[PDB]
């Protein structure tokens, strides 16, 4: 069920320590990464345009 | 392979059962459990074609139930079937390692502190082999954090969530830094 | 190794060196000592055998570094045979020589006669974060700021004549 | 003899004791916050000076 | 009763008129005017007001001069033209609070309802808020001192309704609006330190002096709560706030990424045009 | 002590009030029952945490400490203000 | 009723034993205690559930307090087994004990100290504290500034 990720938790064998944690800022890193990836295409295409207009 | 519903028997290139036998590798290995549940488990295709051979069904059930006992026992058949193929020959080294590291990552996903006993009983293999195995999967594998044997029990940390999610953009950030250094290089010449 | 760059030059240039540079991670002294000199041509034609006579005994340092990246507990038999060196003194001695380098992290402890290590490779995440990425933020912001200057001055060089 | 008057450490029951190891106390975070504020000022300068 | 009040600049500008029509007297003592507003609503609102002659004596401080007839006439005509505003209280331009002010306010405490007292300065050298709203109520004293009129500080804000903003903005053409950005924010981030500096320096000195060197038991008891507030922050080591600093610095990193990326996007058109326009202009020049 | 390791222990309390370690829980329970103290200790290992309290009548050393901490705070705020505004006025204005 | 009102102090029920006993003894007021106890099962159920209700109640009272009263030691001071305490926890799960922090090693329980989100808990606390400090420092300061004018 943890592998199914229906909830937040992790098991243990020897120690038997149960740890529960969550990560609220989900929408931040996603949109940030999307912005980076999208802008990469812009910069690369710009490099293509400059390489075309120069050499 | 989502078009398998409309696919029929073809004597021109490859037979249907051969196509299924070929795609079962990428479907079982390259696709994780959510992908399986979303595609093949929800789909009736594998439900229909599992009656073809008893092997495939066992291979799927053993992996889905995370049982390496029968898996390593039938692993020989999988290895022999993997090789001696036309186009599937050069990749026989890749699928094995990929499946092993995928199984290890899957098992270490829901587990943090693992004792040697339960692990040795689960995999049914010696500790000395998984020793060098995991030891290689640390550096060369690059899956999880450092493992310490001081307690004679496998214990990980894996802070790959919180700070690391924000540290996923540092690589593309450095690449972007080099790329704007390139942009600065185009300047004036 | 070579990944992103595909050209039919560096490949052929690295072909004789590929086997040995791949053999570096393995770290076998005895065999590769003869193997290098066997087919060795160009890198030994570099002259005066300098970086290679350094490399020969650098193999054991990179190897013990791989041990530093490996587990803590050191066997008197198993890993001693794996490293092809068996002796109580030189083991802990060379290990200590790897510790004094400061390139790794280890905790020297003696209780039953066995030497353990904490060997924590864990990053700066959730440990003194500010002082950790401080210089990174400053430097990267400096680069991005001189990049702002780089998007500043050339447009002026465009607008100078118009 | 020499290293005793050189290193100037303590000697126990036939054993060498080591001190001042990772016992260093971190900062109060007040000073680096101030120098970071100064860095913010410098950022204000570099971003807007010529303006 | 009243949580907060609203004071329009018009009355203070009427005080500016009080400093206008003086005509070089050579007396220029405190002048008590009559403030008007709406006591109907919970929040007090000041529209306009008028002025009444007020004189005192050099030696004797108990001398105060008001006018009932002029007040009833002015308020009568003002109520005749506008029924949306009535009497509330009075105000003085004196920087210091005289003891006779309780007797001065007692009149409007009798004839009118409870009055609010406003203290301002004759010379606008004060950087802080010139207007302090003081409600007049009778509170039970803890020390056991006889019940007397006590002035309690009430928070206030300076604002205008509709046209007054336009009039002020037109007459000034100097001051700037909020204008979110670099200079508008950094000006505040600079001068605010002085805003606290001059005030605190003007306060804690006279405080330190009058505490040890002085008498007339003004009930220092509240100042123990003052010092208590000063002790509410026992030099936190920030050790618990480290994670908060990490999150804040993470947000700072987000700002860095956003800035760098956006500026990288803006640099496109510039680092295109700077080439393509110049080369074409140059090749088509001759 | 307004500063310098506010953190304390029940040792001093039990020594001054000559009471055992068993009755200090009921003691602080009564202390929280009155409502003059908001103190709540999050401790695991033996510890005592303290909070806001009323000066009430008077203290001389707390007056000296008042003028001291106040003078220090004031000259610090002044020093930082002048230090920042020094370059801030020139490079920004 | 005063002890059941608010701010209940921890005390032994053995002192209340003879109180309820004499409450059964005297017929001046609240006489039909025997009529209340007329049913053998009902009386025991009501009594046991009363003791359970108050032994839950005081826990709910100290739940607001972060003082960490260490119920492990409290069980020793009350001279009771931990089994019925675990039963009281079985009552606590339907009493909504869902917010808490426990330990595998020791029996120390924590009704506070959560993950502490930087934008929520410490943020709100710093908000209220700093704001109250600022406005309070704003009031009595200038209030005193007005008070020293009475000396002139």
């Amino acid at each position: 069920m943890i592998l199914d990720k229906k909830f937040h938790g992790i098991l243990d064998q020897g120690e038997g320590v149960l740890i529960i944690f969550d990560e609220p800022p989900v929408d931040k890193t996603y949109e940030a990464a999307l912005e980076t990836i999208q802008n990469m295409s812009k910069v690369v295409d710009s490099l293509y345009n400059k390489a075309k207009k120069l050499t | 392979f989502l078009d398998t519903v409309s696919t029929f028997t073809s004597y021109e290139l490859m037979d249907y059962k051969t196509f299924v036998t070929y795609t079962v590798y990428v479907s079982m290995i390259a696709l994780e459990r959510p992908d399986l549940r979303e595609k093949v488990i929800k789909g009736a295709e594998i439900l229909e074609v599992l009656h073809s051979l008893p092997a495939v069904r066992q291979y799927l059930f053993s992996l889905y139930e995370c049982r390496y006992s029968v898996f390593f026992q039938s692993l020989a058949v999988v290895e022999q079937e993997m090789k001696k193929d036309w186009l599937f020959a050069p990749h026989y080294r890749y699928y094995v390692r990929e499946m092993r590291i995928h199984a290890y990552s899957q098992l270490l996903e829901s587990y943090r502190s693992l004792t040697l006993g339960y692990m040795a009983e689960a995999f049914g293999v010696g500790v000395e082999f998984i020793d060098q195995e995991l030891s290689r999967f640390i550096a060369a594998g690059r899956l999880h954090c450092k493992i310490d044997k001081v307690n004679e029990i496998v214990e990980t940390n894996r802070p790959d969530s919180k700070n690391w999610q924000y540290q996923e953009t540092i690589k593309k950030g450095d690449l972007l830094l080099n790329r704007v250094q390139k942009l600065s290089r185009v300047i004036n010449m | 190794d070579r990944l992103q760059f595909r050209q039919p030059s560096l490949k052929r240039s690295l072909m004789p060196y590929f086997l040995l540079t791949q053999a570096v991670r393995t770290g076998n002294l005895a065999k590769f000592n003869q193997v290098l000199d066997q087919f060795g041509e160009k890198f030994q034609a570099d002259g005066t055998y300098t970086l290679i006579i350094r490399l020969r005994h650098n193999v054991i340092k990179t190897g013990v570094r791989m041990i530093s990246l490996s587990y803590s507990r050191i066997s008197l038999a198993d890993i001693a045979q794996k490293l092809q060196l068996d002796s109580p003194e030189d083991a802990e001695f060379i290990v200590a020589k790897a510790i004094r380098d400061g390139v790794i992290e280890a905790s020297i402890n003696h209780e039953k006669g066995y030497v353990q290590s904490k060997e924590m490779i864990d990053i700066y995440s959730t440990r003194e974060p500010q002082l950790a990425f401080h210089q990174r933020i400053s430097f990267c912001l400096d680069i991005h700021n001189m990049s702002v200057k780089a998007m500043r001055f050339p447009p002026k060089s465009y607008n100078k004549d118009l | 003899t020499d290293y005793a008057k050189k290193r100037g450490w303590v000697l126990g029951p036939n054993n060498y004791y080591s001190f001042a190891s990772q016992q260093q106390k971190p900062e109060d975070t007040t000073i680096p916050s101030t120098e970071l504020a100064k860095q913010v000022i410098e950022y204000a300068r570099q971003l807007e000076m010529i303006v | 009763a009243v949580q907060k009040v609203v004071v329009h600049p018009l009355v203070l500008l009427s005080v500016v008129d009080h400093f206008n029509r003086i005509g070089k007297v050579g007396n220029q003592k405190r002048v008590v005017g009559v403030l008007l507003g709406s006591w109907q609503k919970k929040v007090l609102d000041v529209s306009n007001s008028f002025a009444v002659p007020f004189d005192e004596d050099d030696k004797d401080d108990s001398v105060w001069f008001l006018d009932h007839d002029y007040l009833e006439n002015m308020y009568g005509m003002f109520k005749k033209v506008n029924a949306r505003e009535r009497i509330v209280g009075w105000y003085h331009t004196g920087p210091k609070l005289h003891k006779n002010d309780i007797a001065i306010n007692e009149l409007m405490k009798r004839y009118c309802p409870n009055s609010v007292l406003v203290i301002i300065d004759v010379k606008p050298k004060d950087l802080g808020l010139p207007t302090e709203a003081y409600i007049s109520v009778e509170e039970v004293h803890d020390d056991g001192t006889p019940t007397s009129k006590t002035f309690e500080h009430v928070t206030s804000e300076i604002g205008a309704e509709e046209a007054e903003e336009v009039g002020v903005e037109h007459l000034l053409r100097d001051i700037k609006d909020t204008t979110v950005g670099t200079l508008s924010q950094r000006i505040t981030n600079q001068v605010h330190g002085l805003k606290g500096l001059n005030s605190k320096l003007l306060d804690i000195r006279s405080y330190l002096e009058k505490v040890a060197t002085g008498k007339l038991p003004i009930n220092h008891q509240i100042i123990y709560q003052l010092q208590d507030v000063f002790n509410l922050l026992p030099d936190v080591s920030l050790q618990e706030f480290v994670k908060a600093f990490y999150l804040k610095t993470n947000d700072q990193m987000v700002v860095v990424y956003l800035a760098s990326l956006i500026r990288s996007v803006v640099a496109l058109h510039n680092l295109i045009n700077n080439k393509i326009a110049n080369r074409d202009a140059e090749k088509k020049e001759g | 002590r307004p500063a310098n390791h506010r953190q304390l222990t029940f040792e001093e309390i039990a020594k001054s009030a000559k009471i055992t370690v068993n009755e200090v829980e009921l003691l602080v329970m009564k202390a929280l029952s009155v409502g003059l103290v908001k103190g709540s200790i999050d401790e695991v290992d033996k510890r005592v945490h303290m909070t806001w309290v009323q000066p009430r009548v008077l203290d001389l050393q707390q007056i000296k400490g008042m003028k001291d901490r106040l003078e220090f705070w004031c000259t610090d705020v002044k020093s930082m203000e002048m230090l920042v505004e020094h370059q801030a006025h020139d490079i920004l204005t | 009723l005063l002890k059941l009102f608010t701010t209940m102090e921890l005390m032994r029920w053995s002192t209340l034993v003879e109180d309820y006993g004499m409450e059964l003894r005297k017929g001046s007021l609240e006489s039909p205690a025997t009529d209340v106890f007329g049913s053998t099962e009902e009386g025991e159920k009501r009594w046991k559930d009363l003791k359970n209700r108050v032994v839950e109640h005081n826990i709910r009272i100290m739940a607001k307090y972060y003082t960490r009263i260490t119920m492990k030691r409290m069980a020793q001071l009350l001279d009771l087994s931990v089994d019925e305490s675990e039963a009281f926890l079985s009552n606590l799960v339907v009493n909504k004990t869902i917010f808490a922090k426990v330990d595998r090693l020791a029996g120390i329980i924590n009704f506070q100290r959560p993950k502490d989100p930087n934008n929520l808990l410490n943020d709100w606390s710093q908000k209220l504290n700093s704001l109250m400090s600022l406005v309070n420092k704003t009031t009595h300061l200038i209030a005193k500034e007005e008070m020293i004018h009475n000396l002139q």
